């Protein structure tokens, strides 16, 4: 018969916790006696001797050997693999032995965004983005790929691995889509795998599906509020449209304002069919005078016939 | 209540190594959601961070260059406490050497700052022998005021407390000077009203931590 | 040779008035990162001010502000005070050299703080000493601002030009100068003149206390 | 007479860190002179049969050492149980335990504290304060979850609930009654929450926002009509820039308040520069629209005045 | 995808316990996120849960209570399944066994719902002793039609496929009856419109489990 | 006994309309939690349609929608179809028991489909099973509308009284029904009587299917 390799371990007390020193211990056996040569292999590499000790008990047929090696508490906890090699009449037995994994770790987080009506529709160049966060703090492990439901080649990507400031990695993949594809069914498709995935992730994205209905719009105008003649506040409510998927701007003297001038709400459950937002804007003497008329534009999927609407008003 | 206690001598020679520990009490080393930090501080380079050293689903260290090739951080998860070693060091590393804690400040959290310090260590680098101070004392001939002599020692702290910690009213410790010959003096002195002249002595308690240096002196109200 | 990120050297304000100091980087740090403050009262740990962007920390008066746009950022202390004279460090974390990176530093001074004359309290060679056959004469100067003195020893009428050696001038936590100036002798030459003076001259005017032996 | 030592030691982890069908413990009491050495297996500090545990004496040269084993189901250890071997030789008791290691980097736990609304402590003059915490082991009276006051001030009696979630977590609430005073003049009410699974205490704090007040300014609305469809009209409201955030919001009709599910209200949003806004939507019934037409959007808030209320209407005319 | 399979006998005395084990695929029963549970249904009392079995930092079981007192679920992690037993059964222990997984779906999540099921599996409680079928094969313008006569057999789940299931076209299995002594009897029909009478050939495929009957009859006319 | 959930145990429909079906329950379940449903197409599994309250999963039709307010909740399909005929299950998570809990179940049927006449197929006792002594007499009924259909056999001209069981009819994929009959037979009080009929009943009546031993 061969002989055979197990590993055991120093173990952790009532509180669970690990002691200052890892102890690991080799033991062959049940085999035939003679030459018994043991390695240790520390992340599959040779390890200096000196710390590692042998001893062998036999009684009548029974022949047990066993080594010893001793860590300290840092490396065991270093995610280090340790590998037992047992070298016995010119043959190799093994039996490696790592950390025991975490039970419930957290555990990763992954988004993946629609592309804007604004990114559709006005500048015709959408992208989707799928973020990968709290990954482990180690680069070129990860694995990210696209693809569609098509079977349809895509575009390349963009991709960033950034270590975080808390310990983790950010890994964030960006894909041009194609605007007219999009719109015509097509499912993209995002994956990323990692070796501390139990599985490989996948988030997919689409085209929202339903009774695409366009956006009613009220812009609006503020009654003076005291003190405050300089300046005066302009609104916009935008209702019942879907799906949800809606881009928003300000336009003075025929030019979009800046997207951080303006705040838009997030669109929101109706009680009824449909989705709302609002949006408020925030002008002054300047943009009194240069003409009085301000646009308030809403980009959406049934929006016609050229995708958009605006409503304009004044003071 | 967190609160960080840097240890390790203060005198380096030329070309051998540093080495610094930082225990931490009321947090863990191996605490997730925070980070353990070594950075120093010159006059010259200003402040300035070395390495950091956390626990994750493993222990993961992160150095600045330029230190990669000379240092380490390691946690002893043991007395929970961190250390910095530093190797080959030249007299450009001379600084204070200061521990840090970056953390939660919770909420929103995810965003790190580093909120607790420890005091700092100068840590400096000679060719050159610690030597502990011979120390006189100042005597008296406003209200009246008395001091203690500190002089010649190297490397420097030098902290000096008036008996035994007891009487911090009125005390100053100045700042230390070099002489060209090299080594430092400093002196500390306590403004006390002279309706208490008769009711005690007092004592000048100076330690020299790198001598290991400790002795006392008495304040005299000299002849006659 | 310097920090990664630059802030200038020195920031000025007159009490009561809003100072604000810059920190400029690229995007792999203040771009893509959160900005901290730290404030620095020298020989004292660097205390946290400002962390992510915005944000003030528990127990950090609401006169501290912050900003950040771009690829730079700014610290806003509004209605300075007197306690506010400190060295201004900004940081962020980078993810190019995966490191935080830090600020070469802003030391602020609060300007038009009142002309204050030093202490000077000097003391003479002690029981002991004399014995070990050298003898040193120790001035003492206390509370003095701008912070530029400038000391000469007399030797009776005379100006001693050896064996002295002095502080450069050091802040305190009231924010005004300490120093001192010490004089190397042989205890001889203690006994050989008359008196010894220190004389201390800050801004135009100068304090001078003066001792003797034996007594 | 060496006291003995006992140490245990068990089945390690696979190569890629997983963990094996079964899982042996090995007591290991070495190093001792000879005599009556009793070993015995306690599973959380209860006996376990005899009949799972196998004894090996082994005498060489002078000294001696015994060996005992006891083997477990993945299942069993998993379980996170304590299990304690425990010799007894000359009369002294000598033991060494063992459960399973800590996760290095687990979930990790959530914990919220609210601010009383301006509803419940202008008008209810009830206020009260809830305490939440999400994602905690599902093992009931485990948590501890104390009150206190930074004066230290005696506290009201406070009202838990533990609740196991369908995700295999448990959530705990406490809500206080607060002094409704207390709360305007000064006086953070802290939160303390303990649970052995945690590595340090949680401690989440509450207060009066400390701010520039300034009062809420309304505005009301409605769409004109978009005929045809359906039957009734919507309306909303726009309040603005108030300080601090702290506001509620609410619809009355003829002075009869109506349920919060009947308006959609934002949360308030911070404005570039100074203030907040929120802006607050109700579908009005063509029921209601002509058997009164007006319609009240009020705005509780702190330095609304003088009853810490603004109210404002609109109807069709 | 993810995909659960039952396994089990389906005849249980009176007083004796119940073992039904479900092995799954596509997903791991140790994981965090999801949940594994048993259920059982029966005309009389409905759909009814019985019991749940999960791991986070440990593992966890969360019983009917209900019956928490004859019922044990627990994971075999190695074989990646998980299994319920339950004790001194009766007859209203007779049932439709379940296993479904009760998971999250995504996005805003936290939200579980039991969304993948096992076939199910008959579980009858009874003294009386399991018998196997006797089957006879019988003799068949528009169309034609044969089958297999499956008869007097213990409890069923009694399926039955054709030529190894290659046709499937116009296929009908029956349910099967209760006689005044309890045995049931179950037949098949499969059409094929005269054509080739001489051009194919049909096997019946007869499938009783707890007897262990495979018996597979060719049926041919007269 | 009973269940803890509270449904409705019947619910109707007609090709083109829409019906809701009804789910009551406490604040620890419904109240403080969220809502599943489920349908049930008998020796089928269970198949998920809605999940906390308001959620259609993948694969799922829109014209499938729910409800919750309070201690009670609402399924309602709007637009039915022929497969629409199921049992269907609401439940929700109780954290006063730690468990699921279920409701009673409704039936739901849909009404204003055709009527289809049975099909009624028969054989003779085999060519075994004569061998084997005594025979049966097999009668196979399928796709019907009502599942009301009763069996007189009659043997020769005469009605059989003793010796029969039927089944009650049970549903079809296609949503048509399934029955089957079965008489216990002596192949002595066979070949002593000359030839047998089916007899079956479809509403008023439908006409039945003969055969004898003429091979
Ligand atoms: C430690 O390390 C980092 C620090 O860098 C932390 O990183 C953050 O982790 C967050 C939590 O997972 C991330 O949150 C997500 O951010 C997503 C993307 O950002 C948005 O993208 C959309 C589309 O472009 C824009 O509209 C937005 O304005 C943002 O640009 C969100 O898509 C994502 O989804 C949301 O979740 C929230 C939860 O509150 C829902 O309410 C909401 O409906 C939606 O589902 C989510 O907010 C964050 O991006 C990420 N930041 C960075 C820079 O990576 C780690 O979390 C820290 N780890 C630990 C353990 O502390
Ligand atoms: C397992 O499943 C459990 C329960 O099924 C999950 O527990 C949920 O976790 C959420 C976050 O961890 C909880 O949401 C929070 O609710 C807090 C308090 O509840 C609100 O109270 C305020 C007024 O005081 C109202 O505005 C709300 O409508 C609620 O009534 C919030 O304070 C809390 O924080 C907020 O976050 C938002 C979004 O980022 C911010 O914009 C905002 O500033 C605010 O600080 C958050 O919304 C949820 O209640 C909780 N379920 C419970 C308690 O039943 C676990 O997450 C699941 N675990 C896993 C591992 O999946």
């Amino acid at each position: 018969t061969p002989p055979t390799v197990k590993i055991l371990q120093s173990s952790c007390d009532g509180g669970g916790h690990f002691p200052p020193t890892i102890q690991l211990l080799c033991l062959v056996s049940g085999y035939t006696p003679g030459t018994i040569q043991i390695t240790w292999l520390e992340d599959g590499q040779v390890m200096d001797v000196d710390l590692s000790t042998a001893s062998t008990t036999q009684e009548g047929e029974l022949a047990s050997t066993q080594s010893e090696l001793t860590l300290s508490q840092k490396h065991w906890l270093s995610d280090r693999t340790y590998t037992c090699q047992v070298t016995y009449q010119g043959h190799t037995f093994e039996d490696s032995t790592k950390k025991c994994a975490d039970s419930n770790p957290r555990g990763v987080s992954a988004y993946l965004s629609r592309p804007s009506p604004f990114d559709l529709f006005i500048r015709k160049s959408p992208t989707i983005t799928c973020l990968v966060v709290d990954l482990a703090p180690s680069k070129g492990t990860v694995q990210l790929t696209w693809s569609r439901a098509s079977g349809k080649p895509v575009n390349h990507s963009t991709r960033k691995e950034e270590k975080q400031r808390n310990g983790t990695l950010t890994v964030t993949s960006t894909l041009p889509v194609g605007t007219r594809d999009w719109i015509e069914g097509e499912t993209y498709q995002c994956r990323v795998t990692h070796p501390h995935l139990p599985r490989a992730l996948m988030r997919s994205t689409t085209k929202t599906s339903g009774p695409r209905a366009a956006p009613e719009v009220y812009a609006f105008a503020t009654p003076e509020w005291p003190g405050s003649r300089d300046k005066r506040t302009l609104a916009c409510l935008i209702q019942n449209f879907m799906p949800e998927d809606i881009s928003v701007q300000w336009l003075h003297n025929e030019v979009q304002l800046p997207d951080a001038r303006h705040s838009t709400t997030q669109p929101r459950k109706t009680k009824g069919s449909g989705f709302f937002v609002f949006s408020r804007l925030e002008v002054t003497r300047a943009e009194w005078e240069q003409k009085d008329e301000f646009i308030c534009r809403a980009v959406h999927e049934a929006a016609s016939p050229s995708q958009t609407v605006q409503r304009a008003v004044s003071v | 209540q967190v609160q960080l206690q840097q240890s390790g001598p203060g005198l380096v020679k030329p070309s051998q190594t540093l080495s610094l520990t930082c225990g931490i009490s009321g947090d863990s080393v191996s605490s997730n959601s925070a980070a353990w930090n070594w950075l120093r501080q010159s006059p010259s380079r200003g402040l300035e961070w070395l390495g950091r050293t956390y626990y994750r689903s493993k222990w993961y260290n992160d150095y600045a260059v330029s230190m990669k090739s000379r240092i380490t951080i390691n946690p002893d998860t043991s007395r929970n406490q961190f250390s910095l070693q530093l190797n080959s060091v030249t007299p450009e590393d001379t600084a204070v050497y200061y521990c840090a804690r970056d953390g939660e400040i919770s909420y929103d959290y995810y965003y790190y700052g580093m909120d607790v310090w420890g005091r700092g260590t100068l840590v400096t680098v000679s060719s050159a022998s610690t030597k502990g101070p011979s120390v006189f004392p100042l005597a008296p001939s406003g209200t009246a005021a008395l001091g203690c002599l500190v002089k010649d020692y190297f490397p420097e702290p030098v902290t000096v407390s008036w008996n035994s910690g007891a009487l911090t009213s009125g005390v100053h410790t100045f700042p230390a000077v070099l002489q060209s010959s090299g080594l430092y003096s400093l002196s500390s002195v306590v403004t006390v009203p002279s309706s208490s002249l008769g009711t005690q002595t007092y004592i000048c308690n100076v330690n020299h931590k790198p001598s290991n240096t400790k002795v006392d002196k008495k304040v005299e109200p000299k002849s006659c | 040779a310097q920090s990664v990120l630059t802030q200038p050297p020195s920031a000025s304000g007159t009490p009561g008035q809003r100072v604000t100091i810059s920190c400029s980087g690229s995007s792999s740090n203040i771009g893509n990162n959160g900005v901290n403050w730290y404030q620095q009262v020298p020989g004292k740990p660097p205390k946290l001010l400002i962390y992510y962007d915005d944000l003030l920390p528990s127990g950090v008066s609401d006169r501290f502000s912050g900003s950040k746009s771009g690829t730079s950022a700014s610290l806003a202390i509004s209605g300075l005070q007197s306690e506010d004279e400190a060295d201004y460090y900004c940081e962020a974390w980078d993810d190019s050299l995966d490191g935080v990176v830090f600020g070469g530093g802003t030391k602020l001074t609060v300007l038009g703080q009142p002309k204050a004359a030093p202490s000077v309290t000097l003391f003479p060679p002690s029981s002991e000493e004399l014995q070990a056959n050298k003898a040193t004469l120790v001035c003492l100067i206390s509370d003095f601002y701008p912070g530029a003195v400038t000391v000469a020893w007399k030797a009776d009428s005379s100006p001693v030009k050896a064996g002295v050696e002095t502080t450069t001038p050091s802040k305190q936590s009231n924010n005004k100068y300490a120093a001192s100036s010490y004089l190397s002798l042989t205890p001889e030459q203690w006994k050989s003149h008359r008196s010894y003076s220190c004389q201390v001259t800050h801004e135009g005017s100068t304090v001078e206390k003066t001792v003797a032996p034996t007594e």
